[PDB]
């Protein structure tokens, strides 16, 4: 018995207060991994945490035990009771497992990465590839090639919203009548995107907070159609006090808090006097509670699924649902390919005990001589390899076909009878 | 001492006829220590492909991979056919317990190929 | 309870059936019935094809089935007006079409505009009426193509939790003989237990409301998970069972 | 023609269907149809459950459908008047009856009669139909191979398509070449067929040499057909009958 | 793709002036089997013929010309144009084919000869076929088990009580046709005292007839019958006093195994009419193929004709028994098929032999040749056949099953295809 | 030495005939064989030609006279009780049977030779 799991908490069954308790860092890839196969149902594992999902992808020799298993060192990395995992935890087994993947890679589910930021993680994933055995590195390595194939052949990515997307969008669904002063704390890949989409929005000026000035500079020579002005983490809470807007991305705990934010003025009496803090890193920079002041309100990556909703993007979602399905069953197909494998190796079992037993009985009524016995045990072991090699041969089969793949799981089955090679 | 070869030689295949690899494996480390000392080339895959099979009852199959490639290097120094396609099945078979269906198929497809001839 | 509102079935039958039979008036003031093929707007308002004209009573009403895996099959009526400006008749038109795909003639389309719809549960019900508002702002199961599809492969390969969830989500008095599921919806799904003793249906709810297909399995796999760690004894069933049962005939 | 009357498949549909529409007045004067499960005695007049009161007016009509192998759905509609057997010993006959076709057991405080007045009868859906009166519907029997119809057609349709294609070669006169064929229904006097093609789809009616009676009498009539079909073909005989020529649009 | 196939003119579908052309005696059974193998797509081949059928179940190569040869050989025996023979041919394949014989061995299919005539028939053609080599071993195996189906009907289910026979509705038609004043009063006339006669006399007793006159050739025949039933007087007479017994007859009941009529027009036109008291109408009803009574002495207006054909006349509520032997038919018929299909695997049997000598034969060749030898000869052949046989046991012994378990047949079917697809044995 | 000698070189010489498609010119050379064979009083020698002259009828389509000579084979064993060549016997006799169309018949020497692949 062996199934492909993948276990863990996606942004459609628990809320960010949850998942970011199991947001593990990159650098501790290996140690997560590590220690799910310490487990006894576990031989192979990998660790997918991007924003919007936290998924854990095991070779489980039992689903019901490996699932447990692992949901227990789920609470024991979160500090989360496994009571309240189950509650709220997202679980698919086998096919279901290996196309959700592939439905991932391809930003087909939920807010997408950007920028291939998706497929750039899975690719990342790979690279880190020590002891992950070969049948989840199988399922990954194929997921990049479903990702970069929906990349080419249906540019759907061209008008997915985008979670940095989606925090431009539900920015102006809470904003009144923009410009209207806006601020990007943390300039990275999602920093980016946030300013991108801001720009196409008609924003004429916008206040970047960042580490690197550096990185800044090269921002504002790419998108040159607006006004982008530098500022450092020292004025972080003070460009928040001249903004009516802010948004922040880092790779931090919260950056803002509760009295951090009392202190700061009221917004413009333009917008109606409210700050929005749009928070699309994760763990969160702001919170947990910073929405209880009256001028503050504080929208998390979860919001994000409030807006928006408008055409062409679910008739490219059917186009890319065409190429999951294509590889989905190709992929399975090539996994059912060995399944022959454990019974070729019995049949030379099988074959050997004969081969062994006959010519041993054989030597016993035979002694003389040096050149004869190497003649008598060619005839023995010829014999036997030309009658395993009609039946080994139709039991390696890969490629295609529902034909030959079906008709060579039969000939399994049926040498499994005739020989007894179950016991 | 040529005696004291096969002596130990169908001695060892003896104890693997009576799940005892761990006797069974120091037999055939003797057998290949005289027949490398006799200089016999197949006496020497003889010992080898022995002591690949007592390991793999024994659960060391990557060990065994060792071995039952050192019969397929001793087939091509002496441009010999002999023993070769025994080799490519006995080390598919310890990935196979290796929970390795991959590159056991792909030793597997080699090993149907020499069925033939 | 745990099932959809009786609006959102109506909704999940008209989307799912094709095939609807058409009550209507005589001259001779006697009740007619005839079978008919029909679609249905983006409302919920039925649109059907006839072979008759437009008579001086308008007044009609559409009876309309849906079978569930051969066990149950709950029923609705839109009770309400028929008749036939080309604004909304190139719409209903190319919507007929997408979903038969087949040729339309337009000079036989008729509209039954909604008053209200009767909802049966099953044969031999009485049924709860249905405003025409509550109807049209109501929406269709989002797992109304994938129920048959699904409800089917789960009785055939998880069959060994389909008897597991009688025992730990469902107080019985009585042995399980044989118990099937009957249907699958965003809020849960139905089970039909059979025993020496007779046959009822329960009614299973979901941890949390299903969205998706991907949302149905992920919630089956967590409740297979649970059920079997409870007979397992792993973890405590740490819940109230399901208790309300339902007669029924076989 | 070649086809059964009318008034023997209203007969046949009775027979072999369990499920109907009944359509009825109100006091409020509104036509209202309702799912509804029927039985048959010898005569052809149907028994029903029904859960509705009353209605006082008892006027009513029956609507009934048979999908044959998913391609064509003729379908008749009894209509009658609704009322109580007697409270006597015709109700005990009809107790049996329900239970001897359902196997179930039968609430007698509901069971319901349509005194057949006039049944009307269609071919399939958008049809005109041909009413029928009560004297010819009674006196008409239903067909000898009702019962083995279903069964016989997808064995036909599974194990005989080079004699159904060889049908369409030799027995009728197409002007055109076929793509595909399917075989739709099978009664006392032949079958009926479907054949697709470029240029259209219709429905042939091809008859067998004489009445049939029994299981034994179709198959020994087909293979008969099928026989004559490859001589033809293979020109070991001539051809000496006239093809059939009628086609029908669907 | 051997199939069997039954072909010929049922009561149903061929009427007794067609049928009786080609009813074949006892005596011709063996000639005319050893005719139908003659023929190219024919192998075995056996004639069931009574006075309700004309049957011919044959094992055929194609079920296609195998009819068709069968068809033109029933032409040229009977003189019936083939076109002719068509409108009127009965036909079935393999399971339908062995449906049909159970159903008529059962006397399920109506009507029966009376008193297990149709049982001690089926027996009979077994036996004769035994010295035949036309009947085969195909064709024997069925006719054998349909005996084995008639047993199971006669004793598991008294159909037989209430069951029409041909003698029975002869008398029923009789008595039916007659003016409803006094069927039994009539004056009754049985010609030939054989089997089909004594089921005659043996109906008219329990209708009530009181005084029947019997014409037979031996009078010890008849005697035997009224030893046997004293519930009715039986007057016996021979067969030079036949027209004045049908003189002095309302109704003459004629049954004999004479090829040519009995009564032509001539002679009954010389016979006075019947009794008044039936409308001076005689009746003479035919319970024989070949006919007794000629196809122009209904022309008479002082006399009418029945043959077997018009016994379908009203031909019973007690129909369960019906129902009860349809039960043992379909336990038997779908059980026999499974016999069959467990035989499917042996060519394959066959065919796995070959292969494997072809490799044990070439690869001993080769040792051999690389090879004194005395004893060491046999100890290597003996090698080479050993590890074969060890090897084929496997695969030889889950290609054969016999035995039921429809489950066990399914996978040894299954096992037939792999190791076609394995070796490609049939490719 | 001079006999013997002349009984192994007819004998080999049907094999070849035999491995193609001249059955005929094959039975005549076993006939010498099982003649020679009779007269140098061989048992062993004698069920080998044996066997030869039945498949090679077999190749004519004359399976009914070679079931005659697979049962010599069978006597010859019974009589010098060695169990040399009954297996083939059992086998090849199904196999001429199977020719013959009669499937039940073959099935039940099968069974026999099924058995006795043990052996």
């Amino acid at each position: 018995r062996s199934s492909i799991v993948v276990i863990g908490l996606s942004i459609h069954t628990a809320p960010v207060e949850m998942r970011e308790k199991l947001a593990i860092p990159e650098a501790e890839w290996p140690r997560a991994i590590a220690e799910l196969c310490g487990l006894n149902h576990i031989e192979e594992a990998a660790v997918l945490s991007t924003c919007n999902r936290m998924e854990i992808y095991v070779l489980a020799l039992s689903q019901h035990r490996g699932v447990k298993e692992v949901t227990e060192w789920m609470s024991k990395t979160s500090g989360i009771p496994v009571s309240e995992i189950c509650q709220h935890r997202f679980l698919l087994y086998n096919k279901d497992a290996t196309q959700h993947i592939f439905e991932v890679s391809a930003g087909l589910d939920s807010l997408v990465l950007g920028e291939g930021q998706i497929l750039a993680q899975v690719k990342q994933v790979v690279k880190v590839g020590q002891g992950f055995g070969r049948n989840i590195s199988g399922l990954f390595k194929h997921a990049i090639t479903v990702g970069k194939r929906v990349r080419t052949e249906t540019n759907i990515a061209s008008g997915a919203v985008s979670v940095s997307s989606a925090a431009v969008e539900l920015a102006l669904m809470k904003l009144p009548q923009v410009s209207a002063r806006m601020c990007v704390i943390g300039a990275g890949k999602m920093g980016k995107l946030v300013i991108k989409h801001l720009m196409a929005k008609g924003c004429t000026k916008v206040v970047v907070v960042n580490r690197s000035e550096e990185r800044v500079s090269a921002i504002r020579e790419e998108m040159p159609g607006i006004e982008i002005i530098y500022r450092p983490l020292d004025e972080m809470l003070a460009c928040a006090s001249e903004a009516d807007v802010v948004f922040t991305s880092t790779a931090s705990t919260p950056l803002f808090l509760k009295e951090h934010v009392e202190n700061l003025p009221q917004a413009s009496p333009e917008v109606g006097g409210l700050r929005h803090f749009v928070d699309i890193s994760v763990p969160r920079n702001v919170g947990s509670c910073v929405g209880e002041v009256e001028t503050a309100r504080v929208y998390n990556v979860d919001d994000l699924k409030e807006v928006v909703a408008k055409e062409d993007r679910m008739r490219k979602a059917m186009e890319a649902q065409t190429i999951i399905t294509e590889e989905s069953t190709q992929f399975e197909a090539w996994r059912d390919s060995l399944e022959t494998v454990p019974t070729i190796k019995k049949l030379r079992a099988y074959a050997e005990r004969i081969r062994v037993a006959e010519l041993e009985k054989c030597m016993s009524k035979m002694d003389i001589n040096k050149k004869t016995t190497r003649a008598v045990d060619d005839l023995s072991r010829g014999i036997v390899n030309r009658f395993l090699h009609g039946p080994m041969q139709h039991l390696r089969c890969d490629g295609s076909d529902s034909r030959t793949l079906s008709e060579t799981l039969e000939n399994m089955h049926a040498l499994n009878r005739m020989y007894g090679l179950e016991k | 001492k040529k005696q004291e070869l096969i002596s130990k030689l169908k001695t060892g295949k003896t104890f693997l006829r009576n799940q005892e690899p761990e006797k069974a494996y120091t037999e055939f480390k003797i057998a290949l220590e005289l027949a490398q000392s006799l200089k016999d080339p197949t006496e020497e895959k003889k010992a080898a492909r022995g002591l690949g099979a007592s390991l793999q009852r024994q659960g060391k199959y990557r060990e065994a991979i060792q071995y039952h490639s050192m019969v397929l290097a001793i087939s091509k120094r002496e441009s010999e056919d002999s023993g070769i396609t025994e080799a490519y099945g006995a080390i598919a078979d310890c990935y196979t317990e290796l929970g390795d269906l991959e590159k056991a198929g792909k030793f597997y497809d080699t090993y149907i190929a020499r069925l033939e001839t | 309870t745990h099932k959809p509102f009786p609006a959102e079935v109506s909704r999940s039958i008209m989307e799912l059936s094709s095939v609807g039979t058409l009550s209507t008036l005589t001259h001779d003031g006697w009740p007619l019935g005839v079978g008919v093929r029909f679609a249905v707007d983006k409302d919920g308002t039925p649109v059907l094809c006839l072979n008759r004209s437009v008579s001086p009573d308008k007044r009609s009403a559409l009876h309309v089935q849906l079978e569930q895996c051969g066990l149950r099959t709950p029923q609705c009526t839109i009770q309400g007006s028929i008749g036939r400006d080309d604004t909304v008749l190139k719409r209903l038109s190319a919507t007929w079409r997408e979903k038969f795909g087949e040729e339309v003639k337009e000079d036989s389309l008729y509209v039954v505009a909604v008053d209200r719809v009767l909802q049966m549960e099953d044969f031999m019900e009485d049924g709860i009426w249905v405003a025409s508002s509550d109807y049209k702002n109501a929406s269709p199961d989002p797992l109304r193509d994938i129920a048959e599809d699904i409800v089917n492969q789960i009785n055939a390969n998880n069959m060994e939790d389909i008897f597991r969830f009688c025992n730990v989500y469902v107080d019985l008095d009585f042995v399980v003989s044989e118990t099937k599921m009957i249907w699958m919806d965003r809020l849960g799904f139905d089970l039909r237990v059979w025993s020496p003793r007779g046959v009822y249906d329960v009614r299973i709810p979901f941890p949390m409301e299903v969205t998706d297909e991907k949302g149905a399995k992920s919630s089956f796999n967590g409740m297979s998970q649970l059920a079997w760690e409870v007979e397992k004894s792993y973890c405590p069933a740490d819940f109230n069972k399901v208790k309300l049962l339902k007669q029924v005939v076989g």
